[PDB]
């Protein structure tokens, strides 16, 4: 089945979604599509986030879907048909849910890493950039795979820094040192 | 013996306790920063050996 | 000074965290973690969290990796990281427990230093092959007179201690261990069992006093106690006597012989039952989960006399099952009593009137029995066997106006019934036990009685050493009674009557 | 939140890509997830309840289960015969046996099929599993006799024919 | 080349997911590659989208998720052969008799479906013994299932050892001994006893075979040794003609082995803690236990019923099957019977008059008045006195104690266990015997001359002997 899996529930629509329109060869256009209707969705905050509440009917359900496409006309088509899937399985709740993991899932058909360095403090951009190249060089980056990092402040993270990327992280806390302390210095 | 063994465990949990103080003094102070740009050049040193 | 010491040993660790897989938990609930990430992890592998919780991995789902963790949850929230150790549960194995109390995961829980031992080798592995084994014939001697000939017992065997709660069930168990101690002076490894007591459930008070009691009588240092006590959580006591019985492995792997009693696998059959309830996996018959009979089986086989090309070695089990109105009918002990190989049942009303040990001899067999016994010891009791048959049948004769013969093996096994009483806490040298109940078996001990009869054994027991301790080590060293020895013995027994 | 059986990827993949599969579904379906003798099968949207229905394994079914989007067929037969993804037609039939006369001195199985193997089974005709019984108006009291050759079982026990005695 | 990936191994249930139309039919045979050579599971399940599920037969402690699989392709096959008779076989056919690969000729699945109808028993045959007690009172029979009661050890192996001995001599069969939830030590000392004894001579001829499963091998392990056995033994009956005895251990492990594994599948085991395809598993089982036109299987199977509850589910769907039932009594034992057989709680429903001949029925109700007239004579006459005997009485305790020492009769295989050779007795001659004991041609010949001979011919020479 097409490349990566993901085990999502009611990411399962996203995984169908990916791999049908990925043996349709419309992934690119399937993923600008689908950041259209997103954005629509974002543009549509009044009853477009505050009706995804499930209280539709078939009918009215049905017709919302309807108001959308009348909004634009920028669908992959598949997308259309899936429209037609999410409003007969009446699946709102986890709308912007299956748009996220498709584009998760899409982005990483195309190849790009995700990372984040979460400190507890808000880093340089010369410190972002420095640990960027640092960890492109690390054969962690292969290439085919490019690189999202966001240094994130969180006071949790007492000590050290951490790097998160790949499932790979270094994590470097005071926490783990006082432990070792701690317990020796009480027995 | 008895006094002189309990004796040496309160002085390390008292210790302890000292420590503790010394814990706050170290996230305040910006050895905090100067020590996260060792950790962060650490980091990168030791991730590229991998 | 000391914290020197280990500021010094912090300073020592600074390792590269290079975790090739983490963890996050989705959500805890239950002290069962569901984790994303993991992706290569075997199952049952060790995972630290951040919590620093231990923990193995008893569901490995698609969506969510379910850790059961060992730790307690008061630390433990959602989106802790789970750092993938990436070695599955291993204990230290070596001489290096004797005289340890040690927890599971192998701290020194009485804290006599940090366990040093020979390897730490794997919790769990498989139970010895048909031909890596080669049949018992070897004793082993528990002090306790009528162990020893009622139902004599030998190495690399299964054979219950199945009795009912708080009757001192610790009590009859800890008498074989110190027991263990004359032999273990001894210069064959065979003779040196290096016994495992596996305090299950058991309060760290109640072990404290057993602790005390192993040090009191010099214990420590044969003994190994692994400790998994009231308070250890579920999983420890679940892996315990798992833990355990690799332990036991180096000594028997060395070909050396040992002894481990696991003590009590009820209250381990609990934490299964917990176990499984939280991974919501049907309960089993009795509300004890249905893989129990498969769980104690394969603990249970470990126990084993290895072949003499494995060099004759062995791991002697001795577990305690606990009773809780009697019922070897329950279903855990009908389950065990089919897995084991004899079982030993002492009964209630005995040990309420006081006859300590209270074994009931009927509803205790040993299948290796006599095959493992004392030739000197077999000799002067298979008698004892049938007298003590028609005593039984004399026990409701009892209620009088008897048959000559029938009033007659009342005395006669009335005087044998206190003969066996051996007061607990203190172990008997079988060189001691044979002349006794020679006497028995001769009638000698009828006429004395029965209030004498106590009177009678220490004296007699004196009286040999001092008249003729040359026969009490002649017939200890030869392990066989002649008829030299036996004409010699009926002969000292009617001076001593005499007397 | 919920599963429902058209979020099998497959059938999901195949409304995504346009809609359904030609209407397919409405006599013929295809099998989804098997085991436990008893098969999920999607379409056969024309399937009458308890119809007869027979697999490409040839196993036949009941169908037992008719649920919005997928029919849960009973397998009249073993499971390793069976397998996903099989073509189950319509026998069009409510679960009917063959039966007439010529069943005198026939061992056959439930299915009819002649387990003596004296030859295919002379029968008349074939009729529905169940058949609701005679009522009240249609019934009739009992006088025929039905001797046992046992004395006690026919002087203790009268019998007759056309009667409902337990033999415990 | 059909291969999946791990996606789950909650417990020993272990989830594949193939990838699309490669899928593996229910009941097959998976085999991962894997430090522990393979671990073979066995397809349980189809749970769609390309996945399976699956159960292991081997161990999956440390398994790492998304290993690739290999199909089999079908229920395992486990060798056969002449050859493979004399090898202890583990489940998945190989060698644990440890004398190395297992010489073979022809492989074969272990599931296999019952004969046809046309291919069952279509009349009734009795099946030679060579016990007497078995011989008068439960006559073995061909396809049948006989179940063991009473202890093991100088019970029920020995008997077993004999039946080997005699069954050899009988026809030239073979067997193949499965033990499920065996105790490894008790099976060595078994399996080195059968040695002894030469009913596996690996230095000659090995006519039993022997399957042992252990209680520590999984419970999907310990469920197919069974079918595996089985298929054994069809390789013999069916393709090389034989008439083969087969001994089961406990049915209580078969039970318990195939609840957990219902119970694992997440079937709702029915009342008394039994499985609900438990019906089944019996019946598949025990309809392949038959006389084929081929040759005949005949089992003989050992029931051992938990807490002596025969009200349990699973011990009365074995009455069910069971066509004789052979109680073992230790009291007989005591009564220095070698023979240890109950013969009135001994009982086989092939043992009809016209069944066994009518003759034979004649003399076995006698037979069975004699003894059950002298058990409840002995009653109240040991109480009242000896003397208190009518003529006939003491007549009929003159004849009955003769029975009695008459029942003693060593075993071939207990010749050194006894000390005495065995005393083989044909099943005709064993009603020859009992004719004229009946007749009382041999009341006039002591009780000792009786005890531990064989036959009538046997008897006479006794006879001769006690006095002379």
């Amino acid at each position: 089945p097409p490349p990566v899996r993901l085990f999502g529930v009611e990411g399962t629509y996203a995984t169908a979604l990916y791999q049908a329109a990925a043996k349709n060869s419309s992934i690119d256009a399937a993923f600008q599509s689908l950041q259209k209707v997103e954005s629509t969705v974002k543009k549509n905050p009044k009853l477009g986030h505050l009706l995804l509440n499930p209280a539709l009917s078939l009918k009215d359900r049905n017709s919302v879907i309807d108001a959308i496409v009348e909004t634009h006309k920028n669908l992959d088509g598949y997308v259309v048909n899936l429209l037609k899937v999410l409003s007969e399985n009446n699946r709102l709740g986890c709308f912007e849910k299956i748009a996220s993991d498709f584009g998760v899932l899409n982005d990483a058909h195309n190849g790009l890493l995700k990372g984040t360095v979460t400190s507890a403090e808000p880093l340089d951009p010369k410190s972002f950039k420095r640990i960027e190249k640092a960890l492109s060089a690390s054969k962690l980056v292969g290439q085919g795979k490019s690189l999202k990092l966001e240094n994130v402040v969180k006071p949790e993270i007492k000590g050290g820094l951490i790097v998160e990327l790949g499932d790979k992280t270094v994590d470097l806390s005071i926490s783990t040192k006082i432990q070792k302390l701690n317990k020796v210095l009480e027995d | 013996v008895r006094y002189e063994a309990s004796l040496r465990q309160l002085e390390q949990r008292q210790l302890a306790k000292s420590v503790i103080s010394r814990v706050q003094s170290e996230l305040g102070n910006p050895k905090f920063q100067e020590k996260v740009l060792q950790q962060s050049i650490s980091e990168i040193e030791q991730l590229l050996s991998k | 000074e000391v914290s020197s010491i280990l500021e010094e040993r912090i300073k020592g660790v600074s390792d590269e965290a290079n975790l090739n897989e983490t963890g996050r938990v989705l959500a805890v609930g239950d002290g069962i973690a569901r984790v994303f990430g993991l992706n290569n992890i075997q199952a049952e592998e060790l995972v630290e969290f951040s919590s620093g919780v231990k923990g193995m991995a008893l569901n490995l789902e698609p969506g969510q990796v379910g850790i059961v963790l060992f730790g307690s949850d008061r630390l433990v929230k959602e989106g802790e990281l789970v750092k993938r150790t990436g070695n599955i549960v291993d204990v230290p194995v070596g001489p290096g427990l004797l005289g340890r109390v040690v927890d599971a995961l192998g701290n020194p829980i009485d804290g006599k230093g940090p366990i040093d031992a020979a390897g730490r080798s794997r919790a769990q592995v498989k139970a010895p092959g048909i031909l890596p084994r080669r049949s018992v014939h070897e004793p082993v001697q528990t002090g306790l007179k009528a162990v020893d000939a009622l139902v004599p017992i030998g190495r690399g065997q299964r054979e219950l201690i199945i009795g009912d709660r708080q009757t001192g069930k610790t009590a009859v168990a800890l008498d074989t261990i110190l027991n263990q101690k004359r032999w273990n002076n001894g210069s064959d490894e065979s003779k040196k069992l290096y016994c495992v007591y596996v305090a299950v459930g058991q309060k760290r008070s109640t072990v404290a006093q057993l602790v005390q009691t192993l040090e009191q009588h010099d214990a420590m240092k044969y003994s190994i106690i692994v400790a998994a006590t009231a308070s250890e959580a579920a999983p420890l006591q679940y892996l315990a006597p798992f833990t355990a019985a690799s332990i036991g492995e180096w000594f028997r792997d060395n070909g050396k012989h040992a002894l481990i009693v696991y003590d009590d696998l009820s209250k381990q059959a609990v934490a299964y039952r917990q176990l499984s309830l939280l991974l919501r996996r049907p309960p089993g018959r009795e509300a004890y989960p249905g893989d129990v009979f498969y769980l104690h089986s394969r603990l249970l086989e470990r126990a084993a006399k290895l072949s003499e090309k494995e060099g004759s070695g062995s791991l002697t089990a001795l577990p305690v099952i606990e009773t809780q109105g009697g019922d070897v009918s329950a279903y855990i002990p009908t389950n065990v009593i089919s897995i084991t190989d004899g079982q030993i049942f002492l009964e209630a009303e005995l040990f309420y009137k006081g006859i300590r040990p209270a074994i009931n001899v009927g509803l205790s067999v040993s299948r290796v029995g006599s095959a493992a016994q004392v030739k000197a010891l077999k000799q002067v009791a298979g008698s004892l066997k049938l007298f003590l048959a028609q005593y039984r049948e004399v026990a409701a004769f009892a209620q009088s106006d008897l048959d000559a013969s029938t009033k007659q093996t009342l005395v006669r096994g009335e005087r044998l019934t206190q003969l066996l009483k051996q007061n607990q806490y203190s172990p008997l040298a079988t060189e001691e036990q044979v002349p006794l109940i020679y006497a028995g078996v001769n009638g000698h001990l009828d006429g004395i009685e029965l209030s004498r009869i106590g009177e009678f054994e220490s004296s007699f027991l004196s009286y040999l050493k001092s008249n003729h301790n040359e026969l009490l080590t002649e017939i200890r060293e030869k392990g066989e009674l002649s008829k030299e020895l036996l004409a010699s013995l009926k002969s000292a027994t009617e001076s001593f009557v005499a007397t | 939140t919920k599963a429902q059986p058209t979020e099998v990827s497959s059938i999901l993949e195949e409304r995504i890509k346009g809609v359904s599969d030609e209407a397919n579904l409405n006599e013929t379906g295809r099998v989804l997830a098997v085991g436990d003798g008893i098969a999920r099968v999607f379409g056969l949207n024309n399937i009458q309840a308890e119809e007869l229905v027979e697999f490409s394994s040839g196993v036949k079914g009941m169908a037992l289960n008719l649920e919005p989007g997928q029919v849960g067929i009973v397998l009249f037969g073993s499971d390793r015969l069976v397998k996903e993804g099989e073509l189950v037609k319509r026998t069009g039939n409510i679960v009917d046996v063959p039966v007439g006369p010529g069943l005198l001195g026939r061992v056959v199985d439930a299915l009819g099929n002649p387990i003596d193997g004296k030859g295919p089974i002379d029968a008349a005709g074939r009729s529905r599993a169940q058949v609701k019984a005679p009522g009240i108006l249609p019934r009739r009291s009992v006088h025929e006799p039905v001797q046992t050759g046992l004395k006690a079982v026919d002087a203790l026990v009268p019998i007759g024919r056309g009667q409902r005695e337990l033999i415990i | 080349p059909i291969t999946g990936k791990v996606t789950a191994v909650i417990g020993a249930i272990v989830d594949v997911h193939f990838e699309q139309s490669e899928l593996p039919a229910i009941l097959n045979a998976l085999e991962i590659k894997t430090p522990q050579g393979k671990l073979v599971l066995e397809v349980a399940q189809h749970l769609g989208e390309n996945t399976v599920r699956t159960i292991a037969m081997d161990g999956t402690e440390g398994l790492v998720r998304g290993e690739k699989v290999l199909d089999t392709g079908g229920p395992i096959s486990v060798p056969v052969g002449r050859e493979t008779l004399g090898r202890i076989i583990n489940v998945i056919g190989e060698p644990i008799d440890e004398r190395g690969p297992i010489k073979s000729k022809l492989r074969k699945p272990i599931h296999a479906d019952p004969p046809s109808f046309a291919e069952q028993s279509t009349s009734a045959e009795i099946l030679e013994t060579g016990i007497k007690v078995v011989d008068l009172l439960a006559p073995y029979a061909r396809g049948g299932k006989i179940g063991l009661f009473g202890g093991a050890g100088v019970g029920k192996t020995v008997f077993i050892q004999e039946l080997i001995n005699n069954i050899a001599k009988a026809h030239g069969g073979f067997s193949v001994f499965t033990g499920v939830g065996e105790r490894t030590r008790e099976g060595n000392d078994l399996y080195r006893e059968m040695k002894e004894t030469g009913v596996i001579n690996l230095e000659g001829e090995s006519k039993v075979a022997l399957v042992f499963g252990q209680m520590n091998e999984p419970p999907g392990a310990r469920a197919r040794v069974a079918l595996t056995g089985l298929t054994i033994a069809e390789y013999f009956r069916d393709e090389e003609g034989q008439d083969v005895l087969l001994f089961i251990d406990n049915i209580f492990r078969f039970t318990q082995a195939g609840s957990e594994v219902s119970a694992l599948l997440g079937r709702i085991p029915s009342a008394v803690g039994y499985q609900p395809t438990l019906a089944t598993d019996m019946g598949l089982l025990q309809e392949r236990i038959t006389t084929t036109k081929k040759g005949s299987v005949t089992s003989v199977q050992a029931v051992y019923v938990p807490a002596d509850d025969l009200t349990d589910p699973a011990p009365a769907t074995t009455f069910a099957h069971l066509d004789a039932t052979t109680v073992l009594s230790r009291g007989i034992s005591e009564l220095g019977i070698y023979p240890a057989v109950d013969p009135l709680d001994s009982k086989s429903r092939l043992l009809d008059a016209a069944v066994v001949g009518q003759e034979h029925y004649d003399v076995a109700s006698k037979v069975q008045e004699t003894l059950q007239t002298y058990k409840s004579l002995q009653d109240i006459i040991a109480i009242l006195g000896m003397d208190e005997l009518s003529e006939q009485d003491k007549l009929t305790v003159e004849r009955a104690r003769k029975i009695q020492r008459f029942l003693s009769q060593p075993f071939a295989v207990a010749e050194v266990f006894t000390g005495i050779p065995g005393k083989l007795v044909r099943l005709k001659d064993t009603v020859a015997s009992f004719k004229a004991v009946l007749e009382g041609k041999y009341d006039n010949i002591p009780e000792h001359a009786f005890y531990m001979v064989g036959g009538i011919e046997d008897v006479v020479a006794k006879a001769e002997k006690l006095a002379a």
